[PDB]
């Protein structure tokens, strides 16, 4: 009665409240100051798909 | 009963757990799956809700 297939699927399931997550730790290591990493980031993280 | 679905599902969850934020009523009510049932189509297979 059943038929099993390999896949893909996922270990770990975030959520940061309501949502589903994504943790993406980091870091803005000598040099710049850790408020330009923030920026930075923001930045980019306003390019990804809609 | 499509922006219920909305507003319901995507932001009375954020909503009501933001600051100082009490109660929260909800005026319509988030997507159910509805499923009606035809009295004639069921004993016409010979069939029960149930």
């Amino acid at each position: 009665f059943s038929s099993s297939r390999w896949e893909y699927g996922s270990p770990r399931l975030e959520r940061y409240n309501g949502l589903p997550s994504m943790e993406i730790l980091g870091q803005a290591a000598p040099g710049k100051s850790t408020g330009e990493a923030m920026e930075l980031m923001e930045q980019l993280a306003s390019k990804l798909p809609t | 009963e499509d922006i219920s679905d909305y507003v319901a599902a995507n932001m009375k969850d954020a909503i009501s757990r933001t600051s100082g934020v009490g109660d929260v009523q909800l005026f319509g009510s988030q997507y159910a799956m509805r499923i009606w049932m035809n009295p004639n189509e069921l004993n016409k297979f010979q069939l029960t809700p149930v």
